[PDB]
């Protein structure tokens, strides 16, 4: 009962110190505050960490003061995916860390070569080529920084959180007499649902209604299931006589060891999770199960008879066994899905916008100047390129619930973990090598040669930044249009939304309004207006957009076409 | 616990959707329309550039035997080359001369942070108080330069005039105007002068020309239109370029009242006033002469890319069907 009105200063602690890039990012404000290393100015990372900071501030605010309210009136659990996200951060700090020493030995060589004879390059500071080579490494990292992802963090709660609403909302997995639907009481262990290699299960009051005969439902909703492979182990009963006689019923039902106390239940949990690494979910009512509730990853209370004191101690706590059918074939399947393809794109999509500094830094003497706007920094991560991934997080169905349930097979794509490996970060961050490349070089080479040039002449640096912004934006919001399978009407409008916003942004941005305002955080102004006016700035756009788009899709149709996924061979037999 | 579910569209995850599936039929003839549309408008970008007229002569002289390589080491200030060059095919419609420069990274990060915006679009405060960004060129002596930064010091300064040798030998210069060479809204919008006064001799006080700038930015051009922060050059200067080896517009030539072409193919001499070293750092200095056309210049880049990327996607295009057609 926390946040007593005088305690916001704990919450950006706790969001701060324990997050990696968090503090990162905030040591990363004290690399670019100094002049003498800034290479990008504070704005291009308060804007995000504000954002992706206040919003993560909201979506706690409004959970303390519930249990204020709960406390008024009255008078720990890691996905896997989270770990492999802890991993990737650091991972991207190394590369960060490689590149930015790389370029300021290709840097400190170019000012002994080029840079000293360069009369046009003289600042009057008398530094050695091995000066200069150092401290740049600190505008590399600056320049470079968001390569680590900035709203990685935030976003994942939203999609957590919505996808975890999905559950207390199905009308499916609700219970009428009893009038009990379903609910997540944790919102953080999602993608998990997904990813269930083992159920623990009580018999008396989960498998039966404790008033015994089985739960309606249960044999269909036990094999079921198994054929997503799923193994499942009963901790519960009295010896053989009881086991045999109900294990041999709801179709086969395996280790079905018995008589097992409290202690014996989280104990047997243990004997998985340590000499076997997997993820396992507990499902059980009363207080002799919550022993095995707390071990285990996942952790269901069923109401049951036995007493209303299982479920709080759990995650999640819908009224009837059959109800796990749709928890993890359809919530649980979709929230892998959905997470893999989030975090698949989302690192693209950085490291696509991110590296066409390195490819530009061959271009400027390896001096770490920025590609883009300063501004298209900040409102990339948070508005360009935030909602439609975030939509498809929570929309995106490769198959209809109905026929989820009708193929359980559809599940082993999330206990093998094959849709999100350590090998797949590396594909999207060389997909983002590649359409960084692609997304600086076409540009480039229209920028070599003649550009629509006349008294109006797009050949600068600024309308040469625009021109890759406008086919990153559009490349990545078609990219997020290839990845979504369930075009909803909100799908489709984020993603036409957030290249509208963008395209409707520069305008704004780049009007003589907002120039008189802020002559020096706001220098694009007419650039917008004069660079995408031209047919042959369009025409590379087009050119930029579809060679680094066909290939995907032409790579996209292969791979299905060669090696067709179990969601494609069902998704084309409609019936 | 709580009442059952409200029952909407959202709230059940059954929106009405449509699942695009990337069958053999759906993917395949958009990369014929795409092959399709690309050739032609690559053809036509092609044929367009390579249309257009262009000649450039390089008269840096670093190379012997360069009839100005005495500008290499101007023991006078005032160094002029002189170099003839001959045009087979006459130029019709607007024809625009550059400058180009090879191996001058004007996008360099410490030149291009170099340069005070406010004090660009005229701001009082700024003018007599330089942005610590342009440090090295904030002041000279005792005053702040008005136009400070790297970029704004090291402007191109040479003068390429275009001779035309007829019959009679007698040179015959040729029309040549610098205005209206940078685009609508700088001129306009983002560069201006201090405000305030008439003439622009009583509008700059306190405040010395760049090292490198012979003469203060007063009289940059006689017109007073084009003198000052606004000056034509000095903005498409200013206007920082993508890449290393980049052109910039120099001046305009327009049609000429009688029939006859812009430039009728003959004997040219270009006389340049040899003023921007760039040898030190091997830098090379390049006027260019192209023609209008009605799509766009000359950029057989694009041209050809899209003749390439209309014909890799028949080629992706053709080939799936194999892979379409062997899994069936
Ligand atoms: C055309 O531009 C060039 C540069 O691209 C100018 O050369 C530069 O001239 C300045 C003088 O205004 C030099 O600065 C200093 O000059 C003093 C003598 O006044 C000298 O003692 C210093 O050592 C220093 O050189 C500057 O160094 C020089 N640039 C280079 C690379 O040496 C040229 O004057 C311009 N000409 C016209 C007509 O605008
Ligand atoms: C260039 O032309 C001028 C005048 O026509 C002439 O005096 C000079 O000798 C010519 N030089 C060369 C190298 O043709
Ligand atoms: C070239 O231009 C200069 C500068 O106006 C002039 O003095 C000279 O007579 C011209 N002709 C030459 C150098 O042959
Ligand atoms: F029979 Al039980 F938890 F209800 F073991
Ligand atoms: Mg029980």
């Amino acid at each position: 009962y926390k946040y007593n009105a005088f305690t916001f200063i704990p919450m950006n602690l706790f969001e701060q110190f324990k997050r990696a890039a968090n503090l990162y990012f905030l040591a990363l404000l004290i690399l670019q505050a100094v002049p003498q290393i800034s290479t990008l100015a504070w704005y291009t990372t308060l804007v995000p960490l504000l954002v992706v900071l206040g919003v993560t501030a909201i979506k706690d605010l409004v959970d303390d003061v519930a249990r204020h309210k709960m406390d008024k009136e009255i008078n720990f659990k890691r996905t896997k995916i989270d770990y492999l996200m802890n991993y990737m951060v650091y991972t991207i700090f190394v590369v960060l860390i490689l590149l930015s020493a790389g370029l300021a030995i290709g840097h400190a060589y170019w000012e002994a070569q080029v840079g000293n004879s360069s009369w046009y390059l003289y600042d009057g500071e008398d530094d050695t080529p091995s000066y200069r080579g150092f401290l740049i490494f600190w505008g590399y990292i600056i320049v470079l920084n968001t390569m680590v992802p900035i709203s990685l963090y935030v976003s994942v709660e939203v999609i957590r959180l919505g996808q975890s609403h999905f559950i207390n909302w199905d009308l499916q997995m609700y219970y009428a007499e009893k009038d009990t639907p379903a609910k997540a009481r944790t919102t953080t262990l999602n993608e998990q649902l997904g990813q269930i290699h083992y159920i623990f299960s009580d018999k008396t009051g989960t498998l039966t209604q404790n008033i015994d005969k089985l739960q309606d439902g249960v044999p269909e909703t036990i094999s079921k299931l198994a054929k997503a492979d799923i193994k499942i182990w009963v901790l519960t009963g009295d010896k053989k006589e009881t086991a045999e006689n109900i294990g041999f019923a709801c179709e086969l039902l395996a280790v079905i060891c018995c008589r097992v106390t409290p202690k014996q239940k989280a104990m047997v949990v243990d004997l998985v999770k340590r000499y076997k690494k997997a993820i396992t979910l507990a499902i059980g009512d009363g207080a002799n199960d919550v022993n095995m509730i707390k071990t285990a990853h996942i952790g269901v209370g069923i109401s049951g008879q036995e007493g209303m004191q299982a479920v709080m101690s759990s995650d999640y706590s819908f009224a009837q066994f059959r109800y796990l059918q749709r928890l993890l074939l359809v919530h649980g399947r979709w929230s892998y899905i959905r997470m893999c393809k989030f975090l698949r794109y989302f690192f693209y999509k950085n490291f696509a916008f991110t590296l066409v500094h390195f490819w530009y830094s061959f271009f400027n003497g390896y001096s770490a100047q920025t590609a883009y706007e300063d501004w298209f920094i900040t409102l990339y991560n948070v508005l360009y390129t935030s909602l439609p991934v975030l939509l498809m997080g929570l929309l995106d169905q490769d198959v209809s619930d109905k026929l989820s349930l009708r193929f359980p097979g559809l599940y082993i794509v999330g206990q093998r973990d094959l849709l999100f490996n350590y090998k797949r970060f590396f594909v999207s961050l060389l997909h983002g090598v590649l359409t960084s490349m692609i997304l600086f070089f076409i540009p480039l080479g229209a920028y070599l040669q003649t550009v629509g040039q006349d008294g109006e002449a797009p050949s600068d640096y600024q309308s040469f930044a625009v021109t890759i912004a406008s086919a990153l934006v559009i490349t990545v919001n078609f990219q997020i249009g290839l990845d979504t399978s369930y075009w909803t009407f909100v799908n489709a409008f984020s993603i036409f939304g957030s290249i509208a916003l963008y395209f409707g942004i520069m305008f704004d941005f780049h009007s003589a309004g907002i120039h008189v305002l802020f002559p020096s955080a706001f220098q694009f102004t007419g650039t917008a207006s004069n660079a995408l006016r031209q047919p042959y700035i369009w025409l590379t756009i087009i050119l930029t957009v579809a060679v680094c788009l066909l290939p995907v899709v032409a790579i996209r149709f292969l791979s299905m076409t060669i090696w067709p996924s179990e969601s494609d061979k069902i998704q084309k037999h409609r019936k | 616990k709580t009442r059952r579910p409200d029952n909407t569209a959202f709230k059940q995850q059954r929106l009405p959707a449509w699942q695009p599936i990337l069958t053999a039929g759906t993917v395949l003839p958009i990369f014929f329309i795409i092959g399709l549309i690309f050739i032609p408008i690559g053809i036509g970008i092609f044929v367009t550039s390579n249309n257009i007229r262009e000649i450039e002569i390089d008269y840096t002289g670093t190379e012997p035997s360069s009839p100005c390589n005495k500008c290499l080491s101007p023991d006078v200030t005032p160094c002029f080359c002189t170099i003839n060059f001959t045009l087979e095919k006459s130029f019709e419609g607007n024809v625009f001369m550059y400058y180009g420069l090879s191996n001058f990274y004007q996008n360099h990060r410490r030149y291009v942070k170099s340069r005070d915006d406010s004090q660009l679009n005229g701001d009082s405060s700024a003018l007599l108080n330089p942005s610590k960004e342009c440090e090295p060129y904030r002041r000279n002596e005792d005053k702040p330069i008005a136009p400070c930064g790297a970029i704004a010091n090291s402007m191109f300064n040479d003068t390429l005039e275009l001779f035309l040798i007829g019959n009679d030998s007698y040179p015959i210069p040729i029309a040549l105007k610098k205005k209206g060479i940078a685009w609508w809204t700088d001129k306009n919008v983002k560069f201006r002068n201090p405000p305030g006064g008439d003439n622009l001799e009583e509008r700059f006080k306190g405040t010395t020309k760049p090292v490198n700038w012979l003469k203060p930015v007063y009289m940059l051009d006689s017109d007073p239109d084009n003198n000052g922060f606004i000056n034509e050059d000095f903005i498409v200067w200013m206007r920082t370029a993508a890449l290393p080896t980049f052109r910039k517009l120099y001046r305009l030539i327009e049609r000429k009242s009688d029939l006859h072409p812009t430039l009728p193919a003959g004997r040219y001499s270009l006389n340049v006033t040899y003023n921007y070293p760039v040898h030190y750092f091997d830098g090379r200095k390049r006027m260019i002469l192209s023609t209008i056309s009605w799509m766009g210049g000359k950029n057989p880049f694009l041209g050809i890319a899209y003749i390439a990327v209309g014909s890799i996607s028949f080629l992706l295009g053709v080939v799936l069907l194999v892979i379409n057609h062997k899994y069936r």
